[PDB]
RNA sequence: GAAAUUGUUGAAAGGGAAGGGCAUUUGAUCAGACAUGGUGUUUUGUGCCCUCUGCUCCUUGUGGGUAGGGGAAUCUCGCAU
RNA sequence: GCCCUGAAAAUGGAUGGCGCUCAAGCGUGUUACCUAUACUCUACCGUCAGGGUUGAUAUGAUGCCCUGACGAGUAGGCAGG
RNA sequence: AGCGAAACCACAGCCAAGGGAACGGGCUUGGCAGAAUCAGCGGGG
RNA sequence: GCUCCACACAGAUGGAUACGAAUAAGGCGUCCUUGUGGCGUCGCUGAACCAUAGCAGGCUAGCAACGGUGCACUUGGCGGAAAGGCCUUGGGUGCUUGCUGGCGAAUUGCAAUGCGUGGGGAUAAAUCAUUUGUAUACGACUUAGA
């Protein structure tokens, strides 16, 4: 198949995602989550902000320091999440969320490579048209994450000097494109087509 | 892909041919008979010569469930 | 010989229950006796006792490797009782036959054609 | 010519050809850090008074290379 | 000149369990782009190889095997069926397994 | 090499088994010079002995920051017995006619005797150090 | 001169437990034929072989032990080459 | 019918966890698949039952076989080592 | 710096919840957890 | 670390194949009246795309192109989120399956993938020992000394 599957979060159900994200690693299948922030969920927000805080609460008792750490970081929400579904503990676990990788933005050397995504998980195309839906982001944020701008910001960038990129390509094959097209329709090609191709 | 074969004498080998109790120069005058009077039928068919001489391997999405041979 | 194949049906050695844990309890085989034992009620992932189904085949049975049965030889008489078979016996020669005596049964068994299980015993060159 | 009872090396001859003066021997020891030269090595030889001696003396003398 | 494959890449998974008692003679492999049973009847009784380097050479090469057979399918995704001579070894849960063409009934 | 090394035991001795293990151990494996100096500094407390099995509330000192350990102490009597069995052990060695510059405590042991008493045996063994080495084309 | 138990050395393992059972991997290690023919022909050479002459122990022919000569141009009867 | 309400505190807390929302929830239907020491089949062990076998069997008739069924177990009983 | 006991000893000793039976200490599901060691409270069993 | 000697040797197998945003919408192409603009067209799976023939990939003869590509160099530029890479200019040198050739393959016998040590030498620094007290149960900490 592919080494690396970058994936990328950007409209996926944290849920979802991550099973998936899961199984793939316990069958040995080197991941990498990009744009943690711009996951999703399910439900209004006022409530992910729930079904959290409580678990803000927990904490243990006679020494606060030494339990249910609650991390901020998206990313890491969403590991949680994942983490929690891999007998994480034991060797092949461990030997797992080895083989993982969550980070908020894309930063290289990711950029520079294809990513993709998960059908069997994006809001568009498992939330029933027009419902409540929360988008970490803000999520996080509501509760520590101290950057959702550095991201955002030193993203616009990343957006562009890339786009930019785009282009130059879409330029390029235009060109083949129509190279291709012309000297297509000389024998040779015909040919194949025959056969398909 | 099937040639024609129909020119080939082939009765010549049988079991016993393939007995050992450095090449032997009886075995490679039975390769130069045979390949001649195959040769010729295997030029007619284009690229035939070609596809012979390369290897067959498995490319990246060739499910071998789905092939056809 | 052409022998079946030697099926073994069970090769681990039966050890004791906590023979491990404690160094006065033996390796050496001992059913439990207590009513609360959980190895006496055969729970699971507990050892596994010695019960009356690991029987070998009949066929089979006393059947060493080279499939020939063992039997000890003391001295040169003994030996030359299996004259006829050989084919189905070996001749373990016993431990406590010397080196100068020894010599002497290998002269006969490499001679009768009696597949000694244990050469080079005390013996050197 | 070495011979080998069990599986380490005891029983070392060594026959000179025509007529034949021909030894044997108990090895004892063997070990394995000086990885050598091709460089042919010089002999020495201790105590041997002993004309039984001085013909084992008189074997090794030949075996070994006069070279060095 | 880049392939000299000749061998479908499949990974090997589990033992054949339950919830709580796992048989290690049944390996459970997952085969590249079969879905079906129906695909995988196909591979039923080629042979397959793991293999893998090791610490000390053996015969030449430092490069072991070991060999064995699919044998059925495992439910619907195609995921199939492989006993293999010494059992697969689970510290490779997760690894690659060379699946072959021959025996062919092709 | 046994036509190397030269020994030097010493038996039932009415000194702390602990202590010796110690000692002894400390001493494992250095140059036989730099060895019996150290022994006289710790006779001056400039260096202390790394206790490291047998050391339930030995005072933590500086001096044990020079080996990996807190807890470090100068027993005396023990060393005695350690140095007066160095000494004896080159003397050996003198005997055997060796180069004493390259010696060092190869092996050095400690096991209890029989006994309330609580004594010791220690057996130590010094060995040249073998280098001197060359090649030609 | 056992075991507990203790030291030294070497290997291995060790993120708030170890030892057990099923199964394999890796590392280190141990085994692993004074096995060497079988058969059918062919030169010769010998003997308990052929053949000449016997001598002796005993129980029933369907016997046993052992000398002197000669001879392989018949004989595979045995055994070596 | 589903949903909110239809009160319960006090060390952080649990549809088992993660998590799930045109479900991974509720109701129902259809098929596919997963697996027990259960069932089927074959081999093996042992036990029980029924037998075979002598002008004697190319192995101790207290042998050597043929057929079939069966196999949890404390006190306790019987038997072979 | 030396000399130098004894009582005691199945085995270990992290929380949270569940484990029906005034039974939780080994089990189930989680949180977690880095070697090594010294000084406090008078803290719980 | 530099230098001199002595030794020691969790799973690659064609390619991670770069827009962003929306999804009761979008690409992509074209005309410009420069727009929430028109006309054209695509999608309904990566089943694609690009690579892909040569002793596990040899040794040699040309034709046609003036391209493709490998390799150390060289010019300039970009990349700070974890840049630690990505492009380009110039020349040299291979290779070219774009086209046609000329040789070799056996017997492997019918399957069993085929960069640390242990000492020296030179030199950077820390610790111990000493001194100071802003520190101190002991440590640790702070000072000072060719």
């Amino acid at each position: 198949v592919e080494p690396v599957v970058v994936i990328d979060g950007k409209g996926h159900l944290v849920g979802r995602l991550a099973s998936v994200v899961a199984k793939q690693l316990l069958n040995g299948q080197k991941i990498v989550v990009v744009r943690a922030e711009e996951l999703n969920i399910s439900g209004e927000f006022f409530r992910n902000k729930l079904k959290y805080h409580d678990f803000l609460r927990k904490a243990t008792a006679f020494n606060k320091t030494r339990g249910p750490f609650h991390f901020r970081a998206p990313s890491r929400i969403f590991y949680k999440a994942l983490r929690g579904m891999v007998s994480h503990k034991t060797a092949r676990g461990k030997a797992a969320l080895e083989r993982l990788k969550v980070f908020e933005g894309i930063p290289p050397p990711y950029d520079k490579k294809k990513r993709v995504v998960v059908p069997q998980a994006l809001r568009v195309l498992r939330l029933k048209p027009g419902r409540k839906y929360t988008t970490l982001g803000k999520l996080s944020t509501s509760v520590g994450w101290k950057y959702e701008d550095v991201v955002a910001k030193l993203e616009a960038k990343r957006k562009v000097s890339s786009a930019e990129y785009y282009a130059k390509k879409r330029a390029f094959t235009k060109k083949v494109a129509s190279a291709n097209a012309t000297a297509a329709e000389s024998d040779v090609a015909k040919q194949l087509a025959a056969l398909g191709y | 892909t099937k040639v024609s074969v129909e020119g080939v004498n082939v009765e010549k080998f049988n079991v016993e041919y393939f007995a050992k109790e450095e090449i032997k120069a009886e075995r490679v005058e039975d390769q130069k008979v045979v390949d001649k009077a195959l040769i010729a039928e295997i030029k007619k068919t284009p690229l035939l010569k070609q596809y012979l001489s390369a290897s067959f391997s498995l490319k990246n999405g060739d499910k071998p469930h789905m092939l056809k041979f | 010989l052409p022998h079946p194949k030697i099926v073994k049906k069970h090769t681990k050695k039966f050890k004791r229950h906590h023979s491990d844990r404690y160094h006065r309890v033996a390796e050496n085989w001992r059913k439990q006796k207590g009513i609360d034992s959980v190895v006496r009620r055969r729970f699971r992932g507990n050892i596994s006792q010695p019960k009356i189904g690991y029987g070998s085949n009949k066929k089979t049975k006393f059947l060493s490797p080279s499939g020939h049965k063992t039997f000890l030889v003391a001295n040169v008489k003994d030996l030359e009782t299996l004259t006829m078979h050989t084919k189905t016996y070996a001749a373990e020669i016993a431990h406590n036959i010397s080196a100068k005596n020894r010599v002497v049964i290998l002269a006969r068994a490499k001679a009768l054609g009696i597949k000694v299980t244990n050469p080079k015993g005390r013996l050197a060159l | 010519i070495i011979n080998e009872d069990k599986k380490k090396v005891t029983g070392l001859t060594f026959i000179h050809l025509p007529e034949g003066p021909t030894f044997y021997f108990k090895l004892s020891s063997f070990v394995e850090h000086g990885r050598p030269t091709s460089h042919i090595p010089e002999l020495i030889l201790n105590n041997f008074q002993t004309r039984l001696g001085q013909t084992v003396g008189r074997l090794f003398q030949s075996i070994l290379p006069q070279n060095p | 000149a880049e392939s000299h494959r000749l061998y479908v890449k499949g990974k090997h998974l589990s033992y054949q369990r339950s919830k709580r008692v796992n048989n290690p003679n049944v390996s459970l492999i997952k085969i590249e782009g079969v879905a079906t049973p129906q695909d995988a009847q196909f591979y039923l009784g080629k042979r397959i190889a793991y293999v893998y380097r090791a610490s000390k050479e053996v015969r030449g090469s430092k490069i072991r095997v070991m060999w064995g057979k699919v044998t059925r399918t495992h439910g619907n995704s195609g995921v199939v069926r492989a006993t293999f001579r010494n059992n697969l070894p689970a510290k490779t849960f997760g690894a690659s397994v060379r699946i072959f063409l021959y025996p062919s009934n092709i | 090499n046994p036509a190397k090394s030269a020994s030097a035991r010493g038996s039932y001795l009415r000194v702390s088994f602990k202590n010796t293990r110690e000692t002894a151990q400390a001493i494992n494996g250095w140059e036989l010079t730099k060895a019996q100096k150290y022994l006289e500094q710790v006779l001056d407390h400039q260096r202390a002995i790394p206790f490291r099995r047998f050391n339930s509330s030995i005072g933590r000192t500086a001096q044990g920051k020079e080996f990996g350990v807190t807890k470090a102490r100068w027993p005396a009597k023990s060393v005695k017995f350690v140095q007066g069995l160095l000494q004896n052990a080159a003397a050996n060695a003198e005997a055997k006619g060796l180069d004493a510059t390259k010696l060092y405590v190869s092996h050095i042991q400690v096991n209890q005797a029989p006994k309330e008493s609580s004594p010791s045996h220690i057996e130590l063994v010094v060995t040249e150090k073998e280098e001197a080495v060359a090649k030609a084309a």
